[PDB]
RNA sequence: AAGAACCUUACCUGGUCUUGACAUCCACGGAAGUUUUCAGAGAUGAGAAUGUGCCUUCGGGAACCGUGAGACAGGUGCUGC
RNA sequence: CCGGCCGGGAACUCAAAGGAGACUGCCAGUGAUAAACUGGAGGAAGGUGGGGAUGACGUCAAGUCAUCAUGGCCCUUACGACCAGGGCUACACACGUGCUACAAUGGCGCAUACAAAGAGAAGCGACCUCGCGAGAGCAAGCGGACCUCAUAAAGUGCGUCGUAGUCCGGAUUGGAGUCUGCAACUCGACUCCAUGAAGUCGGAAUCGCUAGUAAUCGUGGAUCAGAAUGCCACGGUGAAUAC
């Protein structure tokens, strides 16, 4: 199988054409170094991309669709799980144990009537 | 005061919509006002005719109005003359070519609009409210509804302080969206005031 | 009730949509200068009710100034009543 | 703050001001309509804006041209 | 670089001193900055006659510094002599730009008088 | 060429099409759209349809 | 090339009408692209439930316009002959295109 | 109140009422309408030009408009005890 | 044309119809051999998986005769009705609600990312030209998975500010374009250029929130000719703490 992006997290679905080769992220046919290479939090989203420990011999081209950056990273991570499941199913126990196979169903709660946010309530005066 | 309207909460689940048509946002309001005016005319003309539900379907060339009447013969008239006159006036209210069909309502007490307007007419005729409510619930339980609730409300029996009396027979499970409960209202314009009768009839879980 | 307000709304719709909105439109597009003014004086002479800004959208059944919803054509209480009776087609309670 | 396509005056006020300047023998000119820019023609005339039942007479000078007539009339009273 | 004011640059921007002078706004500041095209946080030593003449001609071409007291006191004074209420309402001290005076306007009114 | 001149507001009825025995009045034609706008009754349903002389054969 | 866009406030009527157009093209025996779902318009309205004074208590309503496109490859004259009143649905509005 | 420049819009000035802004009748006259002038802050008046089509078993009928008396209207007036 | 643009394909994202799945089903322990509770496998989801709608008999003669309808009472050449101007926007003050802050986890500049939900025909309006700009002129595509509103903002990568009353932005009549021209005076919004007030984190008290929650940062809608910091929705980053 060609290793491809699967999986979902927040509002995202993943498009990574990860492959045998040295790992350097390329985004929209442009380098990650040009996009956000020295960005702080680019590391805290790059570690989830590698969190599956299946990036070490794998070159990466990433243009995941939808959501913000961390949700995109979670989608990439979940895709590397489901694709490595398609490659060999023996590593299912270790990915399940480390928590990568789980889709986090956490999503933004809706705003409610009489409430400024989903749960935040307007200030109450006793009098 | 704090309760959901049963037809509205079951509007997508069990109970059907009263008006079925598609119009765009340009014509939606004009159509809705035309539905209201057509409904108002044939309601006021055929209130003696025991009209219960009025279904207006527009195929956007024309208008097709189906009247669910317990007494079809008075609406139809002799040789269809009365329903033809109704079709003509409904045509000039709608502004489009018109069609009226009569769908009969078997088991007239089982219909929620009909029992409410019957209790209203008795309250206009100064029959006892308790007599009207007990007759409503007893006939429904005889005809075989699983339940019926009748609420009379306001100025009962010509008393200055208003009161709300509910007579309940059987099962009326309003929280179940599976259940079919026909809920309808009628208004008695008595000399002391206005009395509201609200009835629920529960027939089955669909 | 509020019969004078309803008749005034009929008056301004009749003066704006039918008698004018071609005369007033031509005078307005003249009044924006395209390369004391006569278009200004004529637009003054035209009735004030010919302005579509004068029209206040009111509920068709009741006549309420506030609460109007233009897709429905009715004020908020009447769209609730017609919603529960099923008169508005496709209107179901939203529970997302 | 307003359109540069034209200065705005009421037509009836323009007719009465041109009649007053042309005649040259005039009393204060009563205008209920307050939203009128003073023209240079008005200077030398007395024009009465609408406040309450009372009379607010403004004798327009050279400076008060670009302003509307209602600026010189006070609509409310306070201490 | 002092023209028609009380302010001078002191190893800082000319623009803040010019708008510190009343009667002008920051458009003079922005345009003088655009014409200068250099860092103004540098020292004010070797303050140039070119900078001084540009500032002088720019204020002379636009609204001059110190016309603000003029504009306020003209509206006040001419309508107080005429007797019209327009000058009187700006004499009272409250905001007549349309702003709410029911509980706000502490900037115009001052600290609260109980 | 049959009916080579094209006249706005001309009424043609297609017996083969669903618009047979249907009568309508065209108040507005959208010249700015460049497509003729008629509320044609189709399948017994009157909705505005954009149309062209090349698009529909004239009767 | 014949383009039918069919919309309704109810999805069962939508599936019925698109099955009917598919049935007419299947009876004439032409290649039919399958019915493409097009995204639903959810028009939400928030309406105060009290006549005089309430702001927190308010109820929400949705009108949902379900949309389908058949995009049949081949039109024909026999379907043009049978076209008259083929939809027969007050619920669905159908727009034709060439 | 999910929209106070005017309008919305009740509270200060000028104009109106037995048909009132708004429905129904009885009578008489006029198609409905369009376009202007003057005065006026103005629905208000005082004037002019064109259109009696449409139809009635024409012993003239329309949606209408103008006017008159009465029935009648009208009220976001009071009492949510 | 290195734009899926274009043949093609429908493999994936996706749209939206129908299904499947979660039932303490299994396993252990406790408990009565019951209910249930505690853990464990499986599984994306585990014990109301999350959220919403749903508000029992009644209650407070709580709110609405000003949405409507309604009994009685009152006015009816006026308590009806029409227009102009005005008030609903005033101000010695005092609390309730939110907004902007009091900077350096921040400004300011230049370059670069990543959304979701919606609306749109008297409407949304690209492109181009003219404007510092709000905008104007010309004006394609669009009754919408197509076109437009609308090249999100926090995030940055570099610089610079290193007390600065700061871009934190208050303040009379200007210098303006747009809306309707009854018409922006009392009374609109917008880069407005007006003078750069107050505030160096707020006493006694008090409010909201247990996880995609608080906080923060943007976007859309309804109302609407114009006029939100309110209301209703949408996404992004994303805690801390429960003995």
């Amino acid at each position: 199988n060609q290793y491809y992006g699967t999986g979902r997290r927040k509002s995202s679905a993943a498009r990574v054409f990860i492959k045998p080769g040295n790992g350097k992220i390329v985004i929209n046919q442009r380098s990650l170094e040009q996009y956000f290479g020295r960005e702080t939090a680019r590391m805290v989203v790059r570690q989830p991309l590698e969190l599956v420990d299946m990036v070490e011999k794998l070159d990466l081209y990433i243009t995941v669709k939808g959501g913000g950056i961390s949700g995109q990273a979670g989608a990439i991570r979940h895709g590397i799980t489901r694709a490595l499941m398609e490659y060999d199913e023996s590593l299912r126990s270790e990915l399940r144990k480390a928590g990568f196979v789980t889709r986090d169903a956490r999503q933004v709660e809706r705003k409610k009537v009489g409430l400024r946010k989903a749960r935040r309530r307007p200030q109450f005066s006793k009098r | 005061g704090q309760k959901v309207h049963p037809n509205g909460i079951r509007l997508g689940i069990v109970k059907p919509w009263n008006s079925t048509w598609f119009a765009n946002t340009k014509e939606f309001a004009d159509n809705l006002d035309s539905d209201f005016k057509v409904r108002q005319y044939l309601t006021k003309e055929l209130a003696k005719a025991s009209v219960s539900r009025i279904v207006i379907e527009r195929p956007a060339k024309s208008i097709r109005v189906t009247i669910h009447t317990a007494r079809p013969g008075i609406v139809i008239g002799k040789k269809g003359e009365d329903v033809e006159k109704l079709r003509k006036v409904v045509a000039d209210i709608a502004g489009v070519p018109a069609q009226i069909n009569i769908a009969e309502v078997r088991k007239p007490e089982l219909d929620a609009k009909l029992v409410a307007d019957s209790i209203t007419s008795q309250l206009e005729r100064r029959v006892m409210f308790r007599r009207a409510m007990k007759r409503a619930v007893q006939n429904a339980m005889r005809l075989g509804a699983k339940g019926i609730k009748v609420e009379v409300s306001g100025r009962l029996g010509g008393a200055e302080i208003a009161r709300t009396e509910w007579y309940r027979e059987g099962r009326v499970p309003l929280h179940t969206l599976r259940a079919d409960i026909d809920y309808n209202t009628s208004e008695a314009h008595t000399t002391y005031g206005v009395i509201g009768v609200k009835v629920w009839i529960f027939k089955g879980e669909i | 009730a509020k019969q004078s307000m309803k008749a005034r709304e009929v008056k301004r719709v009749a003066l704006a949509d039918k008698y004018f909105a071609k005369r007033a439109e031509l005078k307005a597009i003249i009044s924006d200068v395209n390369a004391r003014w006569n278009a200004v004086l004529k637009l003054q002479t035209l009735p004030r009710d010919s302005s579509p800004s004068r029209q206040r959208n009111r509920c068709r059944q009741t006549g309420r100034p506030h609460g109007f919803l233009r897709k429905f054509g009715l004020s908020r209480i009447k769209v609730r009543e017609a919603a529960m009776r099923g008169e508005i087609p496709g209107l179901k309670k939203a529970s997302w | 703050r307003s359109l540069k396509k034209g200065p705005f005056i009421d037509l009836h006020l323009l007719k009465k001001v041109e009649k007053a300047v042309e005649s040259g023998d005039k009393k204060p000119l009563r205008t209920w309509s307050r939203r009128s820019t003073i023209f240079p023609n008005m200077i030398g005339l007395t024009i009465a804006v609408h406040n309450g039942r009372q009379h607010v007479p403004v004798f327009v000078t050279d400076e008060m041209v670009g302003h509307k007539l209602g600026e010189f009339a006070p609509t409310r009273t306070y201490r | 670089a002092r023209i028609a004011g009380i302010n001078i640059p002191d190893h800082k921007h000319a623009v803040i001193a010019l708008t510190s002078i009343y009667g002008v706004g920051k458009t003079r500041s922005k345009a003088i900055l655009a014409a200068a095209g250099i860092a103004e946080d540098v020292k004010i030593s070797e303050l140039s006659e070119g900078q001084i003449d540009t500032l002088r001609d720019e204020v002379a071409k636009f609204v001059v510094e110190g016309d603000l007291r003029r504009e306020i006191s003209m509206s006040i004074k001419r309508l107080m002599d005429l007797g019209c209420y327009r000058g009187l309402r700006h004499r009272r001290g409250l905001p007549v730009r349309g702003q709410r005076t029911k509980t706000n306007a502490r900037t115009r009114k001052g600290p609260r008088k109980p | 060429r049959p009916k080579t001149l094209f006249e706005p507001g001309e009424m043609v009825r297609v017996n083969d099409g669903p618009f047979a025995d249907f009568n309508g009045v065209v108040e507005e034609v959208d010249y700015e759209k460049s497509r003729l706008k008629v509320s044609v009754s189709i399948f017994g349903r009157a909705t505005p349809v954009e149309l062209d002389f090349s698009q529909v054969e004239k009767a | 090339r014949i383009r039918i866009r069919l919309k309704a406030f109810d999805h069962r009527l939508i599936d019925q009408a698109t099955a009917e157009i598919v049935e007419t093209a299947k009876r004439t025996g032409a290649q039919v692209r399958g019915p493409i779902p097009l995204p639903t318009r959810k028009e939400r309205f928030t309406v105060l439930i009290s006549p005089h004074v309430n702001k927190d208590a308010r109820d929400q309503y949705e009108i949902r316009t379900h949309l389908r496109l058949v995009d049949i490859v081949e039109p024909t004259e026999k379907t043009v002959d049978a076209l008259m009143r083929l939809d027969l649905a007050a619920g669905v509005d159908v727009q034709i295109s060439l």
